[PDB]
């Protein structure tokens, strides 16, 4: 057991074993400087469930998604980035393509909800 | 490869956020309405870009030690009936050559509970909370320009550490690199809950009571070229100082109103003598001298480091102003920075004591100090220093001060408060069914 | 077996927490601030234990009753311009014997509008408001301690019902237990979303307009061993109390400043008489039976059960201090308790009458009541007893009081705030796949 | 139809099928009062949520679990677990052991959580 | 893309297009008036999801439950209901079944809560 | 067909709730407070029943703007000391016939910043602000009343464009037909993220600096064959009013105690003329005219329109009571309403200065506005109407204010705030597997 962001420096494939870890502490006039840290921790915790809940990804830590990576966000192969960078350097990478990522991810979601909605009714 | 998104990565974004107490009589800073304190996480292979110079904890302490400050002081007597006429003599009973004119014994007629009788009494003003009107009239020196709140006798000025804690969903990054300027990638990152004990030690030109330095004296400026910055150094083992005020002066209540009381200096027990300081004389000499050697780094090894006197301006400013014993004291501290250096005994301080306090350097708030029954003994640490350079191949350094952001810009220059970006985004060979 | 997780199970924990108003011309105790009211849920099978000595109900109501108390008190007239000489003569203008010295007429100068312009008024004061200096020269009890704040005109003292409502998580359980003495389990426990009407009465030595108890007198102390804990008694049938102050007083508005205005009492019209309360003495005397009859089941059937005044102290414990007209009263209640029991008339108990009223016992935070105009008549009842018993076969009881804690803890004996614990782990045969 | 808290004296089995009564009551100077105790019910409620999605729980009243039992917590069968016990008084048994169980839970879903991640790399 | 509430006035099938348009944007003298308003926003939306959850479809914006349509609800066809009237139009219509209907979803999740343990006890 | 729930269905329900600030030297209204602005959305086939005399915007608005208001006006000067005997005289240097007896020359004892000192000062009043009692020994009108705080003079009054905006979950739905009577419903709704800049223009009889309408002149009452409510005219073509003070005034400034300064006027430099607005007697003629035109609408072609000056009242009432420069100018606008309407040139509206302010028709609440250095020149837009109907074929409109309300009214008519219900339950051919 690392602790909190203890695997900050762990390879991502290594960091991934403790995402529990970090999940389970964003959540837990001077009573006001406290009471709008607590609300801001609050919305802030609930708009990422909120995303997640839109790519149907809602109460995983590791979700799988229908989107393909497009070689544009990074060409690295599969070994040289779960086994040789950290979670710090690889967001700094696709930084500039995480919202189109986030598009992407909605689109393929409620295409999903319909697509399975449309072959309930058979 | 399919996109997967992860929950809880350990990504950090750098943030600024409203930290809360912690806290292991009341006092000024009001720690009891602040939380209890309890964890130490080491990061390894993580190398995070600190700035001493740019950190929002030292602007959110600032504030947070001000609102502290003038919030234990609402509930205090207003002096404005001390606004009157004071017809003032000097206390010329048993004085010392060095103490003569510093103290005025101040004849006036003041309110009672009954609002249709007066009452004349006297107090002993010092020389710097009394000016002149032109036995002759004086005033109090904070009564053209605002109305003193007295300090309440039961709130105690006595700093007691507190700890900034960061809410859910940040963290704060503690570097423990030994020998950080301040600036740059720390090799070596911890996490905390929250910090250490940080006392509000106020003072100037001279860090009181801080913390240390691990190994050598650490010169951190924001950038050495520029004259303009001041200089904060830090030493490695502590120079204590012994204050004093050998004055034993009896504070008598007088009742100015329903409730409402004033506490004035009556009568000094004996004899009366200079309130000083004293450093040791060797142990301030090799502290300089490592101060120095430090010094000559980032200034060259051929340079002459001088080291001078405050240049001018307030009394808050040019004097080691600090408060200990509840008496704030005004220290000359010439003797300290005097001195050239080249490629048993003590230094007395004479220090000065004001009871009309402006403290964060506002205009328009003061707060008169009561008078502090018997005689006050005071052994503190220097801890550091505030050096200032003015604009050949030699450099002075004369001690600085006054802004009291860089008092504890020298405690959390280690500390730096992130926000966890748990949300990411990775490449994997699964697939959603 | 496995591990199953159920989310919504009836478990609760006993805690802490804030419970807020609810209530069905302004009050003291702000309702129209407090949220409006609506429900009874009975919890089979469910034995659960109570403790009325240690509810943090009590605790809590008793911070806010003193709370919405100094509130209403804040856009009122502060009386500071009411510590002044007063030169008072005694009212003996058709004056009975018994009120013979208690009601004073002080003469005083006052402030007006304009700053440059005295005022010279007079007002009746009662003898326990001015103390006298050492016609005759006066000034107010409340001067040389804090400055009284008078209490609004508008601002009602009327004790109207408040119900203090668990927030979302929590529950508050309500013992239905006819024969509860305040603590141990409850047979019949039923969970309410918040209480009874309980009227904040504020008495002493009686406890009026309160909830009488189902089918006995109960007899609640924290242990009956030990003297020094306070014996809540409670009445199964109500005993009236009527008082009243036969003086037709006069309120006469004297302006003190621009805005703030001082009502003083101007003349009585008519004759002068003591106020007083009257107790049926064959309803007292049943119920004094009836309070020692399950009072000998804890000191023995041969005991010697006496009733006796209070002791001794301030006169808010030694009198039954109450308030209900506007006007505060100070009744003797020594002819309520004095008798000895072995194995159309009244009690007529003589009151006092004080304007200015320290009543949260607080030092320094005093009231002024401006007197009511006319005749004050008043019934109320009288709902338990605060008795407090002394260090042989026979028991002196005295009543108690003081502490206002008591007073809300005969209304909060049967409620309790547990927090809901929805998580549970149980076993089943069933598995995940 | 009992009501809030209504079957808490009712056996296990019987308290269990009123789930939903009690899930839906943990939700719904003097202003700060009422504001912060509002805030203290959101973020009690998202922690016990936050607990439910790591043990992959979310959404769901009751939840089958992958975590066997080691009737070293309660050598009781399910006869007298679930036909004489109430939850108050199970919760008073286990509550040393509440501890090690929820550790047990999010270890097995996170063990769960990649299994079947690998599983999908096929 | 209409932003949000564009579909307002357009049919219920092509507004159905739009759900997590209106969904993200329930979420995120003026101090703690406008910090309660924050908490009443975060209050309204839990509450919300909450009885997703109850009724089986949390984490989901479309969401086929197992309820029949009773047709004293409303006897209008497909064709009708969702090519020719609006959200607003159907809220005002359903108005006072919303209700009872609510408690049909509740129950009906607590019997598939119950029937899916009992079969995973084979 | 079975239920199938949809969350996020663009579903909403008219609610009240809680707009917050947003805005894009300090000021009463205050934007730093406010959140900074960023938005609109058309919503085809959407047909919304609004309601401007209903909307709770309008109610929010009034206590936002009334709580800025005197939250900014408790840091400064409470001119309490200002309440004394004034001995005033007639100020006849240089003053015009129509200015005769207006300005007043008192002189007055005023307190030190020395408690025992006293200080001989005179400063100009305007005839509405002090009061005979029996030179003439004057006092401030309002000190029989209350004691009010002088305006604070690094506060503006101007108006600051202000944005009310919904928090989340709400909307803001803008009623975009250009011909909306305020009432009905709007075929032209779009949704907002929040309202336009609305500045709390302060004013009476004549809506300054508002919005103009689209097509033409709207007349909008909550009831029009109702006299007693009010009638809002809104202009599509602005009519300019030029604002003068035309003396030089001097502020002066008194130390009344220490910290404190009282602002007076010394001495005009020149001749005293009154103040005065200007209305180009063509351009308000014309839009009379079409005040007319669409005011026949509602009454017959045949009716007999006339326009009267103001009925009676309070000077707030009965004149165009504004501000613009800082000082509060009450002008008379009998010469804008003096006409009968049947089937280069300027008018000059003569104006009167006040400096102790009721303003929110509050009786103990005053503010004293300090004079303003130089010459007040202002140039305001006439962008609407407040007017009254009397209890025949002629109609007689005067105009009308008082209730600030109207004002705000009319700058969100167009806006209406809902709360989006995104659950939703529509039958589908769907089945839960
Ligand atoms: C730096 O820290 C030292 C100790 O860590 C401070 O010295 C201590 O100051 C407190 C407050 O004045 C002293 O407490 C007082 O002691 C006297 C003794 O007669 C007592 O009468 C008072 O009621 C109060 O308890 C304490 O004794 C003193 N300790 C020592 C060893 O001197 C010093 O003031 C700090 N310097 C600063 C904050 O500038
Ligand atoms: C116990 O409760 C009783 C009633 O439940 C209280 O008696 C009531 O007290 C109120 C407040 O003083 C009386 O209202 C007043 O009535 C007079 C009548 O002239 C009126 O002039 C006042 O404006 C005010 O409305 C009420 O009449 C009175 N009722 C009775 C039957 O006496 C009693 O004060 C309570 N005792 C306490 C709280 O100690
Ligand atoms: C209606 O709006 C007009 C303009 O939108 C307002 O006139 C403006 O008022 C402000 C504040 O009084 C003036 O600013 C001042 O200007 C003077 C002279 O430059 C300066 O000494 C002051 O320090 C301040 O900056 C501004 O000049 C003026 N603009 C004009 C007259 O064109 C008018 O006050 C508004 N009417 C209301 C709110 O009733
Ligand atoms: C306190 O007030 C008294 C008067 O109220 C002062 O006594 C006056 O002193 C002046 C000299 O400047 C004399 O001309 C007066 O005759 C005195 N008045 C008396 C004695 O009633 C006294 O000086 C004041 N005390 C102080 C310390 O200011
Ligand atoms: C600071 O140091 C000076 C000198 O070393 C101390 O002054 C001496 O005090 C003692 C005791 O009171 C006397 O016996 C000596 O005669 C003093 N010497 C001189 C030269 O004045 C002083 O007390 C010290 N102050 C402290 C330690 O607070
Ligand atoms: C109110 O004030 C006046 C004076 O301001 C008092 O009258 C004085 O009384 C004393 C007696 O103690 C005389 O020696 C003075 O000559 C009086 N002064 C006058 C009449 O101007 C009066 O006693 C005060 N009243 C009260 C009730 O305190
Ligand atoms: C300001 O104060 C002065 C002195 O107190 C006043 O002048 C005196 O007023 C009194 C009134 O009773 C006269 O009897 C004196 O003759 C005046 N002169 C002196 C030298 O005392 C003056 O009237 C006050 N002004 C105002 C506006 O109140
Ligand atoms: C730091 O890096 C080393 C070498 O890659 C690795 O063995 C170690 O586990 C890392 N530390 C953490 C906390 O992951
Ligand atoms: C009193 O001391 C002051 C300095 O504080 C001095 O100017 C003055 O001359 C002294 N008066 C004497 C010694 O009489
Ligand atoms: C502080 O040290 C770091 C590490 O070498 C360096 O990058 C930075 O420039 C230094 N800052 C100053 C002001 O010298
Ligand atoms: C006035 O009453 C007091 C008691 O309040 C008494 O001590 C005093 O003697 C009385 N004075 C008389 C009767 O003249
Ligand atoms: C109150 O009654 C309960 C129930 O028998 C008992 O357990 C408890 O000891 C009693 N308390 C006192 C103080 O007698
Ligand atoms: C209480 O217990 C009895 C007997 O076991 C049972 O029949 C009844 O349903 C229980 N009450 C509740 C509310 O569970
Ligand atoms: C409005 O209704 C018309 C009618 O057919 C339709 O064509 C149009 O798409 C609708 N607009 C929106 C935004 O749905
Ligand atoms: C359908 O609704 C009607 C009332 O609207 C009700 O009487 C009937 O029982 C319902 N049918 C079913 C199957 O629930
Ligand atoms: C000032 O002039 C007015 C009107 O001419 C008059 O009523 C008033 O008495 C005059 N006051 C003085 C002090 O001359
Ligand atoms: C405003 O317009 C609506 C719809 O045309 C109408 O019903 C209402 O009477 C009008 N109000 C007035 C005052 O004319
Ligand atoms: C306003 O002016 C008109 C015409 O000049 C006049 O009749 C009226 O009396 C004036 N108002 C006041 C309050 O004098």
């Amino acid at each position: 057991f690392l602790g909190f962001l203890g695997a900050a420096g762990s390879t991502m494939g290594a960091a991934s074993m403790t995402l529990t870890v970090q999940a389970r502490n964003l959540l837990s006039v001077w009573g006001i400087k406290q009471l709008q840290a607590r609300v801001l921790a609050v919305e802030r915790y609930l708009r990422d469930q909120q995303l997640l809940g839109i790519w149907g990804c809602s109460g995983k830590l590791i979700c799988c998604t229908n989107v393909p990576w497009n070689s544009s966000w990074s060409n690295r192969n599969l070994s040289e980035i779960w086994d040789n960078m950290t979670w710090l350097q690889w967001d700094k990478e696709i930084s500039n393509y995480t919202q189109i990522i986030y598009g992407l991810l909605e689109e393929s979601q409620n295409q999903q909800e319909k697509n399975e909605q449309d072959l309930l009714a058979l | 490869l399919w996109v997967t998104v992860y929950y809880g990565v350990p990504v950090w974004k750098d943030a600024e956020t409203t930290l809360f107490c912690a806290s292991d009589k009341h006092n000024v800073w009001a720690t009891h309405a602040c939380v209890p304190t309890d964890q130490e996480i080491h990061l390894e292979n993580v190398t995070e870009e600190f700035n001493m110079w740019k950190n929002n904890m030292v602007e959110q302490m600032h504030t947070d030690i001000i609102s502290l400050w003038d919030q234990s002081l609402k509930p205090c007597v207003k002096l404005t009936p001390l606004c009157v006429t004071l017809q003032c003599t000097n206390v010329t009973n048993n004085i010392t050559d060095d103490m003569r004119g510093e103290l005025k014994n101040c004849s006036f007629n003041m309110t009672t509970e009954l609002r249709d009788k007066k009452q004349k009494v006297y107090s002993l003003f010092y020389r710097l909370d009394v000016v002149q009107i032109n036995n002759k009239e004086y005033r109090l020196i904070n009564c053209n320009t605002s109305a003193c709140t007295q300090a309440c006798p039961k709130v105690s000025f006595e700093p007691i550490p507190i700890h900034y804690c960061a809410p859910a969903g940040f963290a704060i990054l503690k570097c423990k690199d030994k020998k950080f300027n301040g600036t740059g990638p720390c090799p070596s990152v911890s996490t905390v809950q929250c910090t250490h004990g940080i006392k509000p030690v106020v003072s100037t030109q001279l860090l009181l009571n801080g913390s240390l330095a691990e190994e050598e004296v650490m010169i951190r400026s924001e950038n050495i070229t520029n004259n303009a910055k001041n200089i904060l150094v830090q030493f490695n083992t502590p120079v204590q100082i012994n204050c004093t005020r050998p004055n034993n002066n009896t504070r008598k209540s007088i009742r100015i109103g329903p409730g409402q009381a004033f506490y004035a200096t009556g009568d000094i027990i004996g004899d009366i003598r200079q309130a000083h300081c004293n450093v040791s004389k060797a142990t301030w000499n090799e502290t300089l001298g490592k101060v120095v050697k430090q010094l000559r780094k980032h200034f060259g090894n051929n340079t002459i480091i001088r080291f001078a006197n405050s240049s001018g301006g307030d009394l808050e400013v040019t004097t080691h102003s600090f408060n200990c014993g509840g008496e704030f004291f005004y220290c000359n501290t010439s003797g300290l920075f005097n001195s050239t250096w080249i490629s048993n005994d003590s230094i007395t301080l004479p220090c000065r004591i004001k009871q009309i306090i402006n403290m964060w350097q506002r205009i328009g708030q003061c707060m008169y100090a009561p008078p502090i029954q018997g005689v006050i003994r005071c052994v503190s640490n220097i801890t550091g220093l505030i050096l200032t350079r003015d604009g050949s191949t030699t450099e002075t350094f004369r001690p600085g001060g006054g802004d009291m952001r860089d008092n504890w810009r020298s405690e959390l220059y280690k500390y730096k408060v992130v926000k966890i970006e748990p949300l990411g985004v990775a490449p994997t060979r699964c697939k959603r069914r």
